[PDB]
RNA sequence: UUCU
RNA sequence: AGCAAAAGCA
């Protein structure tokens, strides 16, 4: 015999047995090293697809920066970020025609958030890169450090606490020549436009890393506004992929293939594409969003038309700090030397590797105080919710009111993935309807990949790991987070464990069987951690004796808590109830007397505060 | 509220962020307001060349060619511990004696086998000094027999720092650090030896190592906790599926690994944080539960871990691993390429007929383990759940046809014949139980052999599948550029023998599905 | 960078939690079996009154004995779900 | 109605193994909890073990922990029991049972509906 | 630093 | 020595 699982696909189909392929071994691949050798690659590739554009030097920053917008048209099928400004607005204009007044209403719900927000809603975010210390810090301390700098000067209009008064300060700080931390005008701008790089780790579904970048402080407030606006705009739409998610997306995927599948003039083909756009971020240029933002904000007030307009101005002159650097060596003396990032602008080229010389060569011009400068593209991880509306406008062309021809389409779009559903009365009409989309989607700067895409008759396709057979929409959005202990306290972990399993059952598709078994592995990790094995178990540890003292001391043992002595009493019918309210009446008068004691000296008498140093 | 004027400085930035034929913001803003659709898009297309097009290359039953595997020397084993060749000493003790401290449960377990020869070398390493291991097995043995003469009841024995335990770990085999201002004078510099890895071929031993995992055993190997009582119907549907599952996987050799790759990692992780500088002796211990209801406490081998000054998320600690086995290293040497082979004695034993008196070997070798290839071991029990999520969905696919509950699939001992094997001259089938072990072992091996290559093959060996399944169902499929997909698959087949195997399973699925 | 592992490690060490001086006079120094739960590092600020988790389970088998019925009346929304299940 | 039979009973030397078995009919076997009680000669009965409708929640007497295992099979409507390393005083007649509640903990553990045809020495 |  | 891969821990 010679066992072979992937012969399983001869009887059972693929869309049902697809879970065999997901190896779930995507977490432990991490990044080994510093991670600058990749950031010198993304800067190069951003400048090879947009080389034809006229490049000029910028004022009060001293740096060249490319601009391929409105440039010539391509000839090769390779990627290209040569957009056309008279074409993008033409698409977003027709979006208003098919969807009346969608823009003027969406801005109104944002026109009040700008006046009804608070600065503290900013700090609830991911890690940031403060511009004072030149090191990644959390969102909590980076605000107190930068606001003290603003307070150090005469400007203290932040006292109102509104976020909009934090933006008036930075706007009133960027004009002063020298700042008092010392540092001049041309040295302070370069520090506020930075986007620190770092090699991406834990890539689930890719061979090699990606070299994402994290933003500063002043910039992350503006992008919160525009990201809010593109959320509402992409909420009222029908073919969205990013904001609509979870189990409700399971429904939207079947409505599209019901509308477009209605067979009038039943002599017509119906094909469906599964797609993936390559280099989605290397091509998009903020100069196009500035055309979009000022078109969304048509006839609106002036001050509100300004604030949203500011963020792409900063992305349009951005700069990416390089990593910690390289580490040379010598086998003779057997040492290692850590090179900084700035010295690469002065180090001799002969020590480096041959291909590492090819990177530094093309990047040798783009060097501003040990900091490269690029503006033909966007950085990974930054805002793209607005850039989903762009490709959606291409899905609007195809209602037969903009083609004036027999072929037509309509589809569904996440950021990097889509799916079209084409219709025409012969094979040849289909080959033209798709040849118009690959072309029309290139004038906007959104390339389509010809390796990660296939085509088939309708009834089955892929989209965002929501595999669709004729009527089955089995989803694999996110993997399982191990159902492990967190590490806060007794009563805290046991609440988090039996609610995450609840949410993963109604949001994702988690069966009734693999929710019980998951509750056996969680409690197995909860008892070993806190050493709370129940009495009748004959285990022995540094805590075991006193638990058996209480075990024999009580009458009805179903009332005790699991944290000390008691049994598990949950199932997949009552996960939405905390432990104490479940077995409250079940407890005897003795345990109940000592459990909820208002004179509890520890501090809910199980919830404590552990010893934390944060070394 | 009032922002009627932006500034005089950043205003100069915005005029530097506009399209080419624009040199002002106010003169550009009103151009947008004055925009109306005059059919610009149909004009640009009339200038785009005809070399920008998507030609439907139709898929057919003769287009997909087989993947071309690497060619080169055969591969080697790179597992943290042994898989099929292991050998375990046991006490066979209800109310096993030690039972709280692995050391005394290990020393007490060692007194069963006797007849230990003097140590003896069998096959050198071919790269490194071999006698520096032979002086460790004697070193550990004297420190082990020392306990019975001491009888102090120690919890764990920090070994000695002899030269023999100073080299195979490499305490001071590292280079020195200095800045560039002092190093620039040196003229022997180099970035690093970052180059392309070596291409390895496919060997046979990994097929004879996966079959033996999808095979029954005698014991249970796992004991899970309890839950409440079920009253609803949706719960009985779960308790019926899960109970049919657990009674078809507990008697499996792959669950031995799930509970062997936990006790090893968690003790190595708990000790290596509380005792950094000093060495230690960590016995590989696995606690079983046999047929008769009789506990056991087995022992697979010892471990010796060196210095561990770990501060960041990805540090490294290295250890030596001593493992018992009978597999005479003279038939598959390329598998035991990195292993040092000793000889300890002869297990005087007789088969059902005749006698063997076969030898008993040891496999010593160093290793390395970050602080994440340990935490990826203690969560192997997640592997069971990932093998049940598959079986559950395969049942709820039939649910769209009829009731299709689990009852009509698990029994009916031979009613569907799931084809999970390729015997010569055919595809021999088996019941769902043999499936519910094969999905598990494939899932366990995906954690032991975790690597970036496997993450890339599955991402690109999935689209070639769906394109095939649309052909067999006759939905008239098509692709755009095929040879760009193969070349992005073969780029991930370098040296890992697991990935180098799945490209022999996939390559034998096309030949039987008529491509 | 992960709290769970720090909860398994720190529980390997004795006296992981913290409480101020009121716990000191209430319970004894060590249990009858000898296991200690009232260590003291003699700090200047709060004296470092650190206690082992054994004091928790000890407090639930022996300690004060209150008669309040206030707690059932606070968690009312969580008590309303109890009747629907039954 | 309630039907409960026994099997596997037989004399055996000490320190030996044995496996009992039972059988049911006339009710939902996968919806009620079972126990095992034993009557020693000249002594009242007492509980030995319990088990739930999932096959999960098991308990035991204080004096027989680690030496008795209990396991049910809802499909064949049986209730096995494996006792290893039998003590000398364990010789007595064993009586099957059937709880009323699905769980085990609630209420006191005592037999309610059964007859112990099976015995052992 | 005991996951039967 | 080995870990493990496009650069780092020894």
């Amino acid at each position: 015999m010679d066992v072979n699982p992937t012969l399983l696909f001869l009887k059972v189909p693929a869309q049902n047995a697809i879970s065999t392929t997901f190896p779930y071994t995507g977490d432990p691949p991490y990044s080994h090293g510093t991670g600058t050798g990749y950031t010198m690659d993304t800067v190069n590739r951003t400048h090879q697809y947009s080389e034809k554009g006229k490049w000029t030097t910028n004022t009060e920053t001293g740096a060249p920066q490319l601009n391929p917008i409105d440039g010539p048209l391509p000839e090769d099928n390779e990627p290209s970020g040569y957009a056309q400004t008279d074409c993008v607005l033409e698409a977003m204009a027709f979006l208003e025609e098919s969807h009346p007044g969608i823009f003027e209403n969406s801005c109104l719900e944002t026109m009040e958030v700008v006046q009804q927000t608070r600065v503290d809603r900013l700090t609830q975010g991911r890690q940031t890169y403060d511009w004072t210390l030149n090191r990644n810090q959390p969102a909590a301390t980076a605000l107190a450090n930068t606001i003290e700098v603003f307070r150090s000067n005469g400007l203290t209009a932040n006292e109102s606490g509104r976020l909009i008064d934090f933006l008036k300060d930075v706007m009133e700080s960027m004009d002063k020549e020298e700042m008092e931390i010392r540092v001049n005008k041309r040295s302070y701008l370069i520090r506020a436009l930075t986007l620190n790089t770092m090699t991406k780790d834990a890539e689930r579904g890719k061979l090699k890393r990606r070299a994402i970048a994290t933003p500063g402080m002043q910039i992350r407030g503006f992008v919160y506004f525009v990201e809010t606006l593109a959320r509402s705009i992409c909420e009222k739409l029908e073919q969205s992929g990013l904001p609509v998610g979870g189990n409700e997306k399971k429904a939207k995927l079947a409505n599209v293939v019901r509308k477009m599948m209605t067979n009038s003039q039943d002599t017509e083909l119906s094909f469906t594409i599964t797609g993936d756009n390559t280099k989605w971020n290397e091509n998009q240029n903020p100069r196009m969003f500035l055309a979009m933002i000022t078109y969304i904000t048509k006839n609106q007030p002036e001050w509100f038309r300004n604030v949203l307009s500011i963020a792409p101005i900063m992305f349009s002159n951005k700069m990416a700090r390089l990593g910690k650097g390289y580490m040379f060596e010598s086998k003779s003396m057997k040492l290692r030397t850590q090179i900084p990032a700035e010295m690469l602008a002065s180090i001799d080229l002969k020590y480096f590797n041959e291909s590492t010389r090819k990177k530094i060569e093309k990047i040798r011009p783009l060097l501003i105080d040990g900091t490269a400068s690029l503006s033909p593209g966007m950085m990974m991880g930054m805002f793209n919710m607005l850039s989903t509306v762009l490709g959606v406008s291409i899905l609007n062309l195809g209602q037969k009111r903009y083609t004036k021809t027999t072929y037509w389409w309509d589809g569904l779009q996440s950021s990097d993935d889509f799916a079209l559903i084409v219709n025409a009365p012969n094979h040849e009409g289909i080959q033209a309807g798709v040849d118009r989309f690959y072309r029309t989607c290139k004038l906007v700067g959104i390339n389509m990949s010809k390796k990660k895409s296939y085509i088939n008759r309708t009834g089955t396709f892929e989209f965002t790991s929501f595999f669709y057979r004729y009527g089955f929409v089995a989803n694999f959005s996110m993997e399982l987070p191990s159902f492990g202990v967190s590490g806060i306290n007794e009563s805290a972990d046991m609440s988090i464990g039996v609610t995450v399993i609840k949410n993963n059952m109604i949001n994702n598709d988690l069966g009734p069987a693999t929710a019980q078994m998951a509750l056996q592995l969680f409690i197995k990790d909860y008892r070993y951690t806190y050493r709370c094995h129940r009495g009748d178990t004959q285990i022995q540890t540094r805590r075991s004796f006193e638990l058996k003292k209480l075990w024999e001391q009580t009458r009805s043992k179903a009332g005790l808590l699991v944290s000390d002595g008691g049994p598990n009493l949950y199932n997949i019918r009552n996960l939405h109830i905390p432990e104490v309210c479940l077995k409250w009446e079940l407890m005897d008068e003795d345990y109940q007397g000592r459990l909820c004691n208002p004179l509890n000296p520890f501090v809910t008498t199980h919830s404590w505060i552990p010893k934390r140093n944060r070394s | 509220e009032e922002r009627f004027e932006i500034t005089g400085t950043m205003r100069r930035l915005a005029d530097q962020s506009l399209p080419p034929n624009f040199s002002c913001l106010e003169n550009f803003r009103a151009y947008v307001d004055g925009f109306e659709p005059n059919g610009y898009i149909e004009g640009k297309l009339s200038q785009m060349s005809k070399e920008v097009n998507a030609k439907i290359e139709p898929f057919l039953k003769t287009t997909p060619r087989p993947i071309r595997l690497p060619d080169g020397p055969p591969c080697f084993q790179r597992s943290k511990f042994l898989l099929m060749d292991a050998l375990k000493l046991s006490i066979e003790d209800p109310s096993h004696e030690g039972e709280g401290i692995p050391l005394y449960d290990a020393i007490k377990c060692m007194r069963t086998f006797f007849g230990w020869k003097e140590p003896y070398i069998v096959k050198p390493h071919e790269k490194g000094i071999n006698p520096n291991y032979l002086l460790s097995w004697k070193q550990v043995l004297a420190e082990l027999q020392d306990i019975e003469n001491e009888e102090k009841i120690p919890r764990t024995k920090n070994m000695k720092k002899t030269s023999q335990l100073k080299w195979a770990l490499g305490e001071n085999m590292a280079p020195e650090k200095v800045d560039f201002d002092n190093c620039r004078d040196v003229s022997d510099l180099k970035q690093y030896d970052s180059d392309e890895p070596e291409l390895r071929s496919l060997s046979s031993w990994i097929q004879n190592e996966f079959n033996k995992a999808c095979e029954l055993t005698d014991s249970t190997w796992i004991e899970l906790d309890e839950i409440g009582e079920d009253v609803a119907p949706i719960e009985y549907i779960a308790s019926m599926r899960r109970n049919y599952f657990t009674a078809e996987v507990s008697h499996c050799r792959a669950t031995e690994y799930i509970m062997k790759g936990v006790y090893i990692n968690t003790a190595l992780l708990n000790a290596s944080c509380a005792a950094m500088d000093d060495f230690q002796l960590i016995p590989m211990i696995s606690k079983c539960r046999t047929k008769e209801g009789r506990r056991k406490t087995n022992l697979y081998g010892f471990i010796i871990k060196g210095r561990s000054h770990l501060r960041n998320d990805t540090d490294v600690v290295n250890f030596v691993s001593m493992e018992f086995s009978l597999t005479d290293p003279r038939l598959e040497p390329h598998k035991w390429e990195k292993y040092c082979v000793l000889e300890i004695g002869d297990m005087l034993l007789r088969s059902a007929i005749g006698q063997m008196s076969r030898p008993m070997f040891l496999y010593v070798r160093t290793n390395g383990t970050s602080k994440i290839k340990m935490k990826w071991g203690m969560e192997m029990r997640r592997c069971l759940l990932q093998s049940l999520q598959q079986i559950e969905s395969m049942i709820e696919a039939e649910s769209s046809v009829k009731e299709k509950d689990m009852t009509k699939e698990f029994f009916e001992n031979k009613s569907e014949t799931w084809p999970i094997g390729e015997s010569p001259k055919g595809v021999e089938d088996g019941s769902i139980g043999k499936v519910c072990r094969t999905l598990l072992a494939k899932s366990v091996f995906n954690s032991l052999y975790a690597s970036p290559q496997l993450e890339g093959f599955s991402a690109e060996s999935r689209k070639l599948l769906l394109v095939v399944q649309a052909l067999r169902d006759n939905l008239e499929p098509g692709t755009f550029d095929l040879e760009g997909l193969y070349e992005a698959i073969e780029e991930c087949l370098i040296n890992d023998p697991w990935v180098l195997l799945n490209a022999s399973w996939f390559n034998s699925f096309l030949t039987h599905a008529l491509r | 960078k992960n709290p769970s592992l720090r909860m398994k490690w720190m529980m390997a060490m004795k006296y992981p939690i913290t409480a101020d001086k009121r716990i000191t006079e209430m319970v004894p120094e060590r249990n009858e079996q000898g296991q200690t739960l009232w260590s003291k590092m003699s700090d200047a600020g709060s004296d470092r009154v650190m206690v082992s988790p054994l004091a928790v389970t000890w407090w639930n088998r022996n300690g004060p004995m209150t008669s309040t019925v206030h707690y059932p009346k606070v968690y009312k929304t969580y008590f309303e779900k109890v009747e629907r299940l039954k | 109605q309630v039907q409960l039979q026994e099997s596997g009973g037989g004399m055996v030397q000490p320190g030996g193994s044995l496996r009992l078995s039972c059988l049911a009919s006339g009710f939902t076997f996968s919806n009620y909890a079972m126990t095992w009680v034993r009557q020693a000669p000249g002594k009242g009965p007492e509980w030995v073990s319990m088990v739930s409708n999932n096959g999960a929640d098991t308990t035991y007497t204080d004096s027989v922990k680690g030496r008795f295992t209990i396991s049910r099979d809802n499909a064949k409507n049986t209730l096995y029991l494996r006792m290893n390393n039998v003590k000398p005083e364990d010789s007595a007649v064993y009586y099957c049972a059937k709880r009323r509640y699905g769980g085990i903990w609630t209420g006191q553990p005592t037999d309610y509906d059964y007859l112990g045809q099976g015995t052992v020495t």
